[PDB]
């Protein structure tokens, strides 16, 4: 007989982490192995045909990854000019925005998550003197270029994907999601949030009592991000870990050239200048199979590695298009509580979203009935359940409290009065009181 | 068109080796007529640089994409160079 | 006797009942509003109306023909574990795994 | 025996993302299906 | 001109089941490859990573 | 099916070649070696 309803509400801005896309590679077998031998590579051309694959695979791989990237960030062919003021009803809408003062085509949010996560090495741009042609300390990306290992890089600049934020971000602000299902539709931010709260099953007069908070607790939540981000060094886990396995599959795989196997060197130039090529084919033969498993064992690694990154930016790329271009309803899949909006944000090989949700707090202890009997005839609400103080009856909703008096327009008659169960005398307002 | 990958294309002639390559690579080596521009890539050498933007074709990275013309008044059947459009623009304001 | 070991879950077959314990024990008191937030008690019957109500049935039917949708879902409960018990092929994904 | 350990470790890995997709759709109806009410069809049972 | 509108209801009770995890497994090189063996450990380790 | 086909020929093109044996062919190798000697020519070409 008891039911209890909230009285307050609160909301709060959670953050999620998706990997996108890794690093591009490519190798070459006759510099990896039989490096500058005449006799080894025509011995690696008697072997066969088992280097072809490796190639295929390495660049079926760079193209999904690209893909990937472009499928996940390049959803909307429209760019939206940024506004100039970034005040829209009380919300503030200055760390998601790009800060006109300096041209860096970012906004303060993902600078400090660029600069949270390292990179091995950016630039792709090591000429002589910066390897063993000049001077350095042995390097790996030298001793990997070495080798005919080579990264490529990615067909999308850091600027170009912050491109899209941005007017993913400004769109957001000046239509909502109209301009995901076709074109833009201006709206008053004030009214376009009043609609977030009616998909919830919240009247929409509650946003204009208490416009003010809503807009305070969200700029509060939007700059306690920012402490919590710096605070913190274990959120973004996820890019820093597929950096790191990427790094060390590349470094074992330029160290793995050490061993020997069953010959009697590792260095292929002694056994050539002791021993007859009648006697010295043996010696290549183990080397050459052992290098080209290494090789295969890599390309398989690779190849899950880039299965199970398809699947993340898959589901990566389903989340913005249900949660930033639209409304979703699905517990849980927008954070934590109501869903309202979204706030995509550029990760260096990931994408970071900003959920906004709506969560009820201060509850309080009310008494409840199922119908109620005016005469000989049961009444039952058609949008909220009855709630009593003190010998009283009222209709009130439940994700918020307000009563109201029971009339003949808020509740639906059906049936009688011997059915149902836990029914009570009460009397129903008369809309013919001034006739 | 040959990009070669993680060099100034103001030391070519001392790493591609011309020295000791044919007259062929010879053509490719020298920076006659604009045929050499630096990228955030590499050096493209063996094609010419077009201003504006237009869709991806052929993809070469960092932005930089390639397509073949085949032009008759003005005798071009090279390969053009250029930055990817991100797409058109709009100019929708706020209204309160 | 050639280095191959199996390891132990770190979660026991008691720790993991707990869970759905406490998942079915929260369903019966607060329906699916503790899974956004705290927990709201609610009498079964009043909840199990709004269940035909997102549906698009009208509440009046459930108060109607309470004791026959009761009886049908006790029977269903019931007839599950003689389905179970006669059957040896639902269970298939984990003997094969 | 290292080729036979390696396919033995190929084979477990694939498994592994296997179960893991599995793992991951059987927490998403967990949590769509327990937590609440679904009205994508089919995809709690038969019917509403 | 019709139209089908159903006048009773029924409550039916269905199962589903996924598998959720494996078993885990650890293999030892030195034991699996060599048992009980100094030369043959020795060559193990020779033959690299 | 390009990617299938594609693998079919080439797991049955790769037979051309004798990896670290003398021919790729199996018949000469017997034809002209004795088996202590020729043992040794098919477990590459087993294994490969
Ligand atoms: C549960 O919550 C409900 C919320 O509505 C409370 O119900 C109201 O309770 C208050 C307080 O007792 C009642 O207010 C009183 O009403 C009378 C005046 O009513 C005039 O207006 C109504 C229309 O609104 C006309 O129908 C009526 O004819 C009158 O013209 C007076 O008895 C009282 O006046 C006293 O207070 C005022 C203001 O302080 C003073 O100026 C007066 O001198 C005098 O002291 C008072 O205003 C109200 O009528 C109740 N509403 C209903 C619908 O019944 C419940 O009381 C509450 N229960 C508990 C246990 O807290
Ligand atoms: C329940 O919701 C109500 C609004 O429906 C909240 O009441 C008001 O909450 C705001 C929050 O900013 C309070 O403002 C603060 O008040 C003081 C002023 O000295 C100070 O702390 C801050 O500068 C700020 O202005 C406001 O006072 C408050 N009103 C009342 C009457 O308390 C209420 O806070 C919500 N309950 C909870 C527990 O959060
Ligand atoms: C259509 O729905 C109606 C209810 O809206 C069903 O009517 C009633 O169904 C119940 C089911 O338990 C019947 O109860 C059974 O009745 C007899 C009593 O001798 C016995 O079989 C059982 O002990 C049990 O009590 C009830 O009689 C029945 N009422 C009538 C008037 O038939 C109806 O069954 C539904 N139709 C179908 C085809 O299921
Ligand atoms: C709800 O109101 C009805 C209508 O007045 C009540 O039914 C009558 O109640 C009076 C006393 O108030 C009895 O004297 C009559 O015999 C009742 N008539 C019947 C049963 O047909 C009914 O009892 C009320 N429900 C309650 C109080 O729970
Ligand atoms: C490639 O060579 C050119 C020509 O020397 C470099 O251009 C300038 O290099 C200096 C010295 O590093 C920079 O300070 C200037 O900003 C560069 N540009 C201009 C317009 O002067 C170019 O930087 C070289 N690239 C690399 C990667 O070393
Ligand atoms: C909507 O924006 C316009 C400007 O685009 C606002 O117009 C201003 O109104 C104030 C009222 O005090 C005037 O002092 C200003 O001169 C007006 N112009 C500007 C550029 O500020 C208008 O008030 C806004 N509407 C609402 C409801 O806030
Ligand atoms: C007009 C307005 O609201 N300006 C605010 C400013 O007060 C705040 O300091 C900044 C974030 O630091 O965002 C913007
Ligand atoms: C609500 O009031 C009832 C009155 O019996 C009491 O038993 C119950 O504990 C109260 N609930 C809360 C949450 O305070
Ligand atoms: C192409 O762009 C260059 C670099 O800004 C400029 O100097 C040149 O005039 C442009 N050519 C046109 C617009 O035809």
């Amino acid at each position: 007989n008891s039911i209890a309803i909230p009285t307050n509400f609160s909301i709060s801005v959670t953050t999620e982490v998706l990997p996108v896309s890794m690093t591009k590679t490519s190798v070459d077998c006759n510099m990896y192995i039989c490096g500058d031998s005449t006799e080894c590579s025509s011995l690696l051309l008697q072997y066969g045909s088992f280097c072809q694959q490796l190639n295929r695979a390495l660049a079926g791989v760079s193209v999904e990854q690209d893909k990937n990237t472009q499928d996940v960030f390049a959803q909307v062919k429209s760019i939206y000019k940024v506004p100039a003021i970034k005040d829209f009803g009380g919300f503030n809408f200055s760390h998601i925005l790009p800060d006109p003062a300096k041209p860096s085509k970012r906004s303060f949010i993902e600078d400090l998550l660029y600069n949270k996560v390292t990179l091995a090495d950016p630039g792709f741009m090591k000429q002589y003197g910066d390897c063993l042609g000049g001077v350095n300390a042995r390097d790996l990306i030298c001793a990997q270029k070495f080798n005919g290992l080579t990264v490529l890089p990615p067909l999308l600049t850091d600027d170009m994907i912050a491109a899209y934020t941005s007017a993913l971000v400004s769109g957001t602000a000046l239509s909502g999601y109209t301009f995901g299902a076709g074109a833009a539709l201006q709206i008053p931010f004030a009214m376009q949030m009043a609609y977030r709260f009616n998909g919830i099953g919240v009247t929409q007069n509650v946003l204009y009592e208490n416009q003010k908070q809503i807009a305070n607790q969200f700029n509060k939540a939007i700059s306690q991000i920012q402490e919590s981000l710096t605070t913190t060094a274990t959120a973004l886990g996820k890019l820093q870990d597929v950096i790191n396995q990427n790094a060390i599959a590349l470094n074992t795989l330029v160290k793995q050239l050490s061993s020997n196997f069953g010959a009697i060197s590792s260095v292929l130039n002694d056994i050539l200048s002791r021993l007859d090529p009648p006697e010295a084919e043996v010696q290549i033969d183990r080397l050459i199979t052992g290098r080209l498993q290494s090789l295969q064992t890599y390309v398989t690694q690779q190849l899950i590695r880039a299965a199970e990154i398809r699947a993340s930016a898959n589901l990566a790329a389903t989340k913005m298009s249900e949660c930033v271009l639209g409304q979703s309803k699905r517990v849980d899949f927008c954070g934590k509580g109501y869903h309202l909006m979204s706030f995509p944000q550029a990760a260096p090989h990931g994408v970071v979203f900003l959920h906004v949700t709506y969560v009820p707090s201060q509850e309080q202890n009310f008494t409840t009935a199922p119908a109620i009997c005016h005469k000989g005839k049961a009444h039952f609400p058609r949008e909220g359940v009855f709630v009593t103080n003190g010998t009283h009856w009222f209709v009130t909703q439940r994700n918020f409290y307000q009563p109201e008096v029971i009339t003949t327009e808020n509740t639906f008659e059906s049936g009688n009065c011997d059915v149902v169960i836990g029914i009570v005398n009460n009397t129903v307002y008369d809309p013919l009181q001034p006739e | 068109a040959v990009l070669y990958q993680d060099v100034n294309c103001t030391d070519v002639p001392t790493m591609l080796h011309i020295d000791q390559v044919s007259s062929d690579w010879r053509v490719y080596a020298a920076n006659t007529g604009g045929n050499m521009f630096q990228t955030q890539a590499g050096c493209l050498v063996g094609a010419t640089y077009d201003n504006t933007s237009y869709e991806c074709d052929i993809p070469v990275g960092a932005g930089v994409c390639a397509k073949f013309q085949i032009n008759t008044g003005a005798s071009q059947s090279s390969i053009l160079a250029y930055t990817m459009s991100l797409g058109e623009d709009s100019n929708v304001a706020y209204s309160n």
